[PDB]
RNA sequence: CGACUCUUAGCGGUGGAUCACUCGGCUCGUGCGUCGAUGAAGAACGCAGCUAGCUGCGAGAAUUAAUGUGAAUUGCAGGACACAUUGAUCAUCGACACUUCGAACGCACUUGCGGCCCCGGGUUCCUCCCGGGGCUACGCCUGUCUGAGCGUCGCU
RNA sequence: CGAUCCUUCUGACCUUUUGGGUUUUAAGCAGGAGGUGUCAGAAAAGUUACCACAGGGAUAACUGGCUUGUGGCGGCCAAGCGUUCAUAGCGACGUCGCUUUUUGAUCCUUCGAUGUCGGCUCUUCCUAUCAUUGUGAAGCAGAAUUCACCAAGCGUUGGAUUGUUCACCCACUAAUAGGGAACGUGAGCUGGGUUUAGACCGUCGUGAGACAGGUUAGUUUUACCCUACUGAUGAUGUGUUGUUGCCAUGGUAAUCCUGCUCAGUACGAGAGGAACCGCAGGUUCAGACAUUUGGUGUAUGUGCUUGGCUGAGGAGCCAAUGGGG
RNA sequence: UUAAUUAAAACAAAGCAUCGCGAAGGCCCGCGGCGGGUGUUGACGCGAUGUGAUUUCUGCCCAGUGCUCUGAAUGUCAAAGUGAAGAAAUUCAAUGAAGCGCGGGUAAACGGCGGGAGUAACUAUGACUCUCUUAAGGUAGCCAAAUGCCUCGUCAUCUAAUUAGUGACGCGCAUGAAUGGAUGAACGAGAUUCCCACUGUCCCUACCUACUAUCCAGCGAAACCACAGCCAAGGGAACGGGCUUGGCGGAAUCAGCGGGGAAAGAAGACCCUGUUGAGCUUGACUCUAGUCUGGCACGGUGAAGAGACAUGUUUUUUCACUGAC
RNA sequence: GGGCAGGGCGCCCUGGAAUGGGUUCGCCCCGAGAGAGGGGCCCGUGCCUUGGAAAGCGUCGCGGUUCCGGCGGCGUCCGGUGAGCUCUCGCUGGCCCUUGAAAAUCCGGGGGAGAGGGUGUAAAUCUCGCGCCGGGCCGUACCCAUAUCCGCAGCAGGUCUCCAAGGUGAACAGCCUCUGGCAUGUUGGAACAAUGUAGGUAAGGGAAGUCGGCAAGCCGGAUCCGUAACUUCGGGAUAAGGAU
RNA sequence: GCGGGCCCGGGUGGAGCCGCCGCAGGUGCAGAUCUUGGUGGUAGUAGCAAAUAUUCAAACGAGAACUUUGAAGGCCGAAGUGGAGAAGGGUUCCAUGUGAACAGCAGUUGAACAUGGGUCAGUCGGUCCUGAGAGAUGGGCGAGCGCCGUUCCGAAGGGACGG
RNA sequence: AUGCCUGGGCAGGGCGAAGCCAGAGGAAACUCUGGUGGAGGUCCGUAGCGGUCCUGACGUGCAAAUCGGUCGUCCGACCUGGGUAUAGGGGCGAAAGACUAAUCGAACCAUCUAGUAGCUGGUUCCCUCCGAAGUUUCCCUCAGGAUAGCUGGCGCUCUCGC
RNA sequence: GACGUCGGCUACCCACCCGACCCGUCUUGAAACACGGACCAAGGAGUCUAACACGUGCGCGAGUCGGGGGCUCGCACGAAA
RNA sequence: CUAAGGCUAAAUACCGGCACGAGACCGAUAGUCAACAAGUACCGUAAGGGAAAGUUGAAAAGAACUUUGAAGAGAGAGUUCA
RNA sequence: CGCGACCUCAGAUCAGACGUGGCGACCCGCUGAAUUUAAGCAUAUUAGUCAGCGGAGGAGAAGAAACUAACCAGGAUUCCCUCAGUAACGGCGAGUGAACAGGGAAGAGCCCAGCGCCGAAUCCCCGCCCCGCGGCGGGGCGCGGGACAUGUGGCGUACGGAA
């Protein structure tokens, strides 16, 4: 009864897709993610999970702004100028 | 070991009272100029049944003498109160059943209900199903009165606080035997989750100090000091005498 | 001599062991040492003629502009180009642009309900309706405006 | 009769107490004491049947091993029992042995598991022989009887009670003799009670809990592998096949009782009461077979019926074999 | 009610009886807050227990451990405060809260409720009598019970036979009165005894049907595997497939089969060791939340009175106000 | 939408009743106004009518090689029923030491603060009948279970609901049949050996087997008689036992 | 060569390798119920046995017991093996084509594979309201992330008619 | 597992309580007879819920708990969907140490952590030479250490068939 | 004795006689009815740092030393010397 | 010495980020989990867990064409030093 | 019964700016154990360590004595050697454990309140003109506002200062 019979009635789901981390962790009843802590302002992270911390770090994603920041710093962070025209 | 039953009642969330179908708090009318100096008249519109309460309540309509409005109050119905009845509240109100007036004005030996233990708390004493308080004697100096409570204790009370003349409607409720598990289940379902009580002797020695052993026995004296930590204080709490 | 079984050898089967390669790791050392409300990290969804994944990009979506170089990209067609023309591809990238969540900001998170101004359709401001554009989150600093006090006061 | 550390006492015109000086205090040196009895010297109450882990056959509860105290069985001497008489049958006081079908002692094998009592079924083996075959002996006149010998071929039952081994009773019978095979036999069966977890009672403990003190409910997994066994194709030789046969080898099988005659005879004072050969048959067991009797029966053979369905008659079907002769 | 070995006599239940609490309260949660649950509540209520329908009762004991009551008539009693001598650190003295001692109550609180002799005109039992002892020494009831070692107790019935069942006796290892006793209509997938009918449980097995098992076509695993598998005896590490001495042995297989491989499984659940643990209990060793009490600060104003020191100080007791809270 | 059957009224008017009356399956009502007459209101999901016969269906016959959502004749009728099944509405009762939800939204009523034009017009229409414009965003397929979900799978397990034909029958019991669904549930063929799993039958005995009546078997529905001990007087009880 | 091991011959292989003097090491396997991977006896063996049942003819097709059609016999027997939903799945729905792999035999079949198509709302529901409940501001606590609480130590309505 | 909110569902039959009607008896109190009525934590029994017995089937199964027959209940302490609250020395428990995602006498994930073990198991090439002990005493010591003993290696000081 | 005859100790297969129980481990005692073990390939377990003690080799020697820092190089060889 | 006030680079650390150089280091069961569409596939409701997987050939010159078979598969022929 | 100053206190989608989060190898401020050792174990040890919270930079922190020393004295902070496994702590057991001086790398010193002197001699915001504006400044002109006397600016701070 506690096994195969009990596995039949898994009809309603408790976790849904979070809109901040994208993982399927947002708990419906508690309104909390448990993977990033969406209602909390600060991202949830712990030092006892090094692999979990490295899974979502600064280098994991696109860095669409960080890469251009690095390039601008490399070239001198200049603005408002153009190369000499032909 | 485990947290014994009784400690878990303090946190709640299971043992909380079922108050959705209850009609509301049964409070006396707020003290104001009218009740302080003269009297205010109200009409008993209807008598209703409050779930989880033996005594029936009575809705009484007054008129507020400050704005053009009709106030409604939920008094505790004294025995004999009927619909379409005028009830008078205040220092100058007559001494009739179903009239809340200060205990200082009423004479000695008066039987009252829904007595205010302090001036302005809207009635707290002797208001369960049929209980009543007795005005023993008045002390004009220091403005104090003596009241015999249904438990038998004689308490010194202020003469300013009010009380409703008459006993509470619904006496003799405990005379009828329950006769069933079902009647008790339905009685406690409307009040709280406290009816099914398991004996600590029958419990395991980890959920109750009286549990354990190859024979169903307490093992230690049931009478325990009242200065005991929660979890151990069980049985007879600071019993003076325990005999028949 | 049969069939079956045991050993050895040749060849042929499953297997990927050993060796030789290595656009990958590990360690040490040097310089720099830079995120974000002008919207960070991350996530979601889309973008190629044929395009699933990786990578790249953001409705200007396999990239726009400019500079440098100088005849390609390529799996196939299409081809723009006259490579005596800012001119194919690449690198640099300083200009432009950068969908939706996300500190995430009108209220909530369903992608639902709104308010204050402007414009166009509708009107001939005529309030509806439709579409577009800008504001509307919290705390706090300076200053400004409007306010409350049987707080302290001076005149009438 | 007592180490470290700590405390306490005694002694020095004893040392330091920190920049110098004085005085209290404190820290030092030496000699005794306070104590560690688990006495080369931890500061220390229980339960677990709710249990867990690393190990042990160094170490227990099974079997099997050495021994036989104990249990069982058998001899040697002979004071006596036996009406007389030690040895018909017994046998004290002593003494010598056999058996592991009882309990004991040891821990030798097994704790990276050998399934822990009974009962049912089944096979074989032992004699320390209950009865049957052949005989010896008497305190054997017959009958009855116990003692002893070759002797395990064939038998050693049905039940009330108890889980029982054991134990007692009822009835029959020739007799209801004693045992072994890992205290035979759980991938053979049952689980009745030992022996998980739930509970009840009595005693003990303050308590959790304990009880060779009682009661109730409590999952018995797997063979298709090798060998053994029961059967079945087969196999090397005889040139090939067929025929009718021989035989070495193994297995082996029959057992017991009743009635009539002998015979109311032998014997015996009497009561009682045989035996041999013959005749009729029965108990158990073994090998077959269906003429009869009985059983099965789906020839789904033939009737009879309930509900429904082919319109009805007829003929049928469905209802896990519709039911019933 | 123990999902997945225990559906019960267990739990629960109405009924019965105790205990705390009148709200700055009783019980309880909470690291924390003018916090929270009971409480949208008020003794016919909430919270904590014991027994567990109805009837009949609820005997005695406060000695022990608990619980509770008051009490300057008070032994111990920490911090703080006061006085003392000293150069001071200081030690001493007085004072001294709660709790422990001291005195009552409470057993429907935990619990408990004896042992020797003598004695009635046959014996026997024994009314009755004496002594020692506790806080009383088991009262009414009940029983060889679910409770009794002896025990398969004694008697009667139930059977041909009964360690079982039922009815009486009390000598009760060790029954017993809300740790409740006795009884009890109805009911119970609760545990037992007997009788009627019934039947393959059996005597004693037999036959029939369906689906497998069998063979074939197709598809096709798994556990296990030191090497492999014929026995008697011997020794061995104390029960050998291998070794020794013998018996002997013959390809490849099929359907059964459960004697053996001390067959497969889980680094044995039992027992012991470990200076390995965990659940639970307390009269084990250290402590801790909580709780009670004392001292300091928040903590003020007014009015009287008293003791002590001393010849102004402290202790201050009581009564009033609110401006703190 | 309009009208009418048919229900309900704790709605009104005349009148005052014992010789009590009216009335239900039961109840219940009446000088605080019953019976008897005349009226009023609510639901009218039912009947007629617009919709609406134009369309749909059952038939007979044609145009069209083919495409072709075609063309036409007729019918779609008259009655009675039932503790019959389901749904809905309305009265009436019994039970509670159970009293059986909130809010959004809409409406009615007490008042006249206020508006109107002044003798042909106006303010208002909780708008009376019409006429004009708009209603944005998201899901819309399928399975919903012996194959579309969860159990490692096309797993004899589990997963919340609606519709509910005929016969026998007390019945939504079991069995047979109609509409609808399917190929017997991860394969077929050939024989019917032993062990089995699931069904049965057995002469005579009837628990002698076994720890134990384990299992199986016996009785079984309805009608008519009859029914003890005990008891809490309610039950036991379908007691037991007989006939059809 | 006692031995650890080593030198030649032959075949495959196609790009690096070794001798001596010294140095350094993650330096030699038969076991650890060793880790990873592969392969055997078992073995063409156990098995493809829960819910009564299939048969004949034709069509496509190379190929038919499993596909389709027609006929016959059956079962689910209206609390069904029927017709629609909610949760859940997310293209499993439809048409065409294939038989590489899966459907523990097969398949011309499928929920398999490859191509293309499919969900049309003012009226059906979300959207609105509140229930048990969750959770901000004010306030309090907290070293701190935050927590306590939903009316509690709040200047809490930015609304409206008339003038 | 429990509390709350909001919805759904539960054939057919037996017993026949209160209340009411009629008849008969009575002097009254009232009592008997025949009906109506359908109450019950009422009984048989379907759906539903649960799981006693066969200790049946299976037990490398259909299934990491299923199937058959027989079973208890089926108007109330009944069953159930969704939402919600209680989170680990905590919750919840009509109390079985039962449930808390196939785990519950203290859930799961990560880290401390390569935690410790006087206890198991294993420990990799050749040849040559030498080659043991289970004994002493001490230790909360008895499956272990220390200490002597047994052993190996490195040598060194000397004598000599010189 | 020399065109189907020689030698091949070792390794391929077969036959005979004798001997011969399966490896590792705990153990006084293992072939054990003690435990792990179907087979094969790859990986696989006494390392490193620090503190000591002893012995050996080298340099200097009542002396010995490079720790740290500085001077030469832009580091190929060098983070050396 | 002058507390209960305050500012300040240098020699100092850097297993993260950008760009480089080097090795007595490992060479696909080794080296980071990841040499390859690696925190990817996949598993669990979730916190989280987490792989396996390199090599034709110098150049695709990747086997035209005939033939058996429905096809998978072959037999010839051809490319390549192979 | 009003108006006008000031002190306390609110509303703003008032004008102009600022903080929120991420990474976190290094750093700073808190909280913070148990495995382990002591052959047990409770003080100790692991250990101001893991885990948890908050806050920045390219470095951070610290930093120029209320110092070290007792010498014929030295003279900010930070890092290396040494002091030193030393003094010292510890069931004085296991174990723990600095600092001074010396030699080097580097080396840089300073500023307020108060006390006092100067006509608030000071600072912020808005308007106009000129330069320049992609890290919004400088000067001039404004009876234009505000802050400030409950104290801004210059001299001045222990090494003395002011007149
Ligand atoms: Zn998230």
């Amino acid at each position: 009864t506690k096994g195969t019979s009990s596995f039949g009635k898994r009809r309603n789901k408790t976790h849904t897709l979070c809109r901040r981390c994208g993982s399927k962790a947002y708990h419906l009843q508690k309104s909390t993610c448990g993977k990033c802590g969406y209602p909390a302002k600060r991202k949830r992270k712990y030092n006892w999970s090094a692999k979990a911390k490295r899974r979502n770090t600064t280098g994991t994603g696109r860095m669409r702004h960080l890469k251009i920041v690095y390039r601008r710093f490399r070239h001198g962070f200049r603005e408002g100028t153009t190369p000499k025209p032909k | 070991g485990r947290v014994i039953r009784g400690q878990r009642k303090g946190a709640g969330s299971v043992f909380r009272a079922h108050v959705k179908h209850r009609k509301g708090a049964a409070r006396l009318r707020a003290v104001d100029f009218a009740e302080r100096h003269g009297y205010i008249k109200g009409i008993v519109k209807d008598i209703i049944h409050d779930p989880g309460r033996g005594a029936p309540l009575a809705k009484v309509v007054f008129r507020d003498p400050y704005r053009f409005k009709k106030r409604t109050e939920l008094f505790i119905a004294a025995e004999g109160i009927h619909t379409g009845q005028f009830v008078y509240c205040g220092k100058k109100a007559q001494l009739n059943i179903g009239n809340v007036l200060p205990v200082g004005t009423m004479p000695e030996g008066t039987i009252v209900c829904c007595l205010e233990e302090k001036p302005g708390d809207r009635g707290k004493l002797a208001r369960a199903s049929g209980n009543y308080a007795t005005v023993i004697s008045h002390n004009p100096e220091t403005k104090k009165t003596r009241v015999k409570l249904p438990s038998g204790s004689k308490k010194v009370i202020s003469s300013a606080n009010r009380a409703v003349v008459g006993v509470v409607a619904g006496g003799g409720r405990i005379d009828k035997p329950i006769l069933k598990a079902g009647r008790a289940y339905h009685k406690y379902k409307a009040k709280r989750n406290c009816w099914p009580r398991v004996r600590g002797v029958a419990m395991n020695p980890v959920e109750h100090p009286f549990g354990g052993g190859n024979h169903q026995h307490i093992g230690k004296p049931s009478t325990i000091r009242r200065d005991a930590p929660a979890g151990r204080k069980v049985g007879l709490i600071a019993a003076r005498r325990t005999g028949r």
